[PDB]
């Protein structure tokens, strides 16, 4: 499912912008 | 016709009295612009009490001053380091912006000095924490309280852009929630005046508009990309595009394809659709009615916006607050030392800071 999708991605946790 | 003459007659003076109140904004604003404020307190004011956040920026630390026992929120960033990660320019600015804006969803400067070793911005403490960790342990929320979040960023944007400032560093990581339950927008790092055109990458992947990613001139028409893709991961619980690399993000991104959850309602979608509009010809916030294509739409048809810029609209969420001082709604992190040098660093970097 997409939300199993999301959680694989590894993603989940906080961002970092591109510079850091 | 969609209006009969009284609903147009209001909504024609309603959207009359924004531009009387953008002009006054902007008059306000320059003054403050041209003529920034330094120096306003000293750091043995404060008490340092417990790191609220840290990064490659530096820290943001809860203090207390002394006098008034008022409790805030100090960035502190060492100037040596700005340096070493080309961040003069960035930080300056962005003490500049937060100095001249005035708006009840951004956060308040309320003092700002720097000594031999670092610089300091003391803002206003939000009590309630980020957005992201809500909307993680909650895991989506229902579209009237996404709603009311995105009220007050289309009204945030629409002033910011007035100003011609590009936000282009929003998502719920930095969002912070109020004792009231209304939003606060802190960082203006990545923030730029202009009026045209600008080139930089930056943000973050699964925000960034595909002309960003293309490599192309852009405008302000990313801050209402990035709006669709934040109205997305609040009533759904994930963002539009994700991967488990970046360059796979940027892929779905430029492709023209999205995908919504079976539980967005058709009004969700077909602002959602609208606003994360690859085509910038075609992209709500970018044509000739303006801001007003998104406030006038049916997803927004229950939105007071005036009532939401008054704080009058009672939240449909209020963080838990055991107090001033508290800090339960963030991270705990390492506590560090604040060392100060007996010998003066980056003096005329930062002389305007
Ligand atoms: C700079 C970091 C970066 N991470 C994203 C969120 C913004 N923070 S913060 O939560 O530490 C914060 C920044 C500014 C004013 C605040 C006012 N009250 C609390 C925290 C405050």
């Amino acid at each position: 499912t997409t939300y199993a999708d999301f959680i694989a991605s590894g993603r989940t946790g906080r961002r970092n912008a591109i510079h850091d | 016709g969609h209006m009969g003459n009284a609903a147009a007659a209001k909504k024609g003076s309603e959207q009359e009295s924004v531009k009387e109140f953008l002009a006054k904004a902007k008059e306000e604003f320059l003054k403050k612009w041209e003529s920034p404020s330094q120096n306003t307190a000293q750091l043995d004011h404060f008490d340092r009490i417990k790191t609220l956040g840290t990064g490659s920026f530096g820290r943001v630390m809860l203090v207390k001053h002394k006098e008034t026992g008022n409790h805030y929120a100090m960035k502190i960033l060492d100037k040596q380091k700005v340096v070493k990660l080309k961040q003069i320019e960035h930080t300056l600015n962005e003490k500049r912006i937060l100095q001249a804006v005035n708006f009840p969803f951004l956060v308040k400067l309320e003092f700002s000095f720097k000594d031999n070793s670092n610089l300091y911005m003391v803002m206003e403490y939000v009590p309630g924490g980020e957005m992201f960790s809500h909307l993680r342990r909650i895991g989506r929320f229902s579209e009237p309280h996404a709603r009311f979040y995105a009220a007050q960023i289309v009204l945030t944007f629409e002033y910011l852009h007035s100003l011609d400032l590009i936000y282009r560093d929003l998502k719920p990581e930095n969002l912070l929630i109020d004792q009231q339950g209304y939003i606060q927008v802190t960082d203006f790092g990545f923030a730029k005046r202009v009026k045209g055109r600008t080139w930089t990458l930056c943000g973050t992947p699964e925000y960034l508009a595909p002309e960003i990613i293309l490599s192309k001139g852009y405008n302000k028409a990313v801050d209402w990309w990035a709006l669709g893709v934040l109205i997305y991961e609040m009533a759904a619980g994930y963002p539009p595009f994700f991967a488990d690399q970046p360059i796979q993000i940027y892929e779905k991104i430029v492709s023209g394809k999205v995908r919504f959850p079976s539980h967005f309602s058709s009004d969700l979608k077909d602002l959602l659709r609208n606003l994360l509009q690859v085509d910038l010809t075609k992209r709500f916030g970018n044509l000739k009615n303006g801001v007003n294509d998104i406030k006038n739409h049916k997803w927004f048809a229950t939105t007071d916006w005036i009532a939401i810029y008054q704080r009058k609209v009672e939240a449909p969420f209020i963080p838990k607050f055991k107090g001033p001082g508290d800090t339960s709604n963030f991270d705990d992190y390492e506590e560090e030392e604040i060392r100060v040098s007996i010998n003066e660093k980056c003096g005329k970097e930062f002389t305007e800071f």
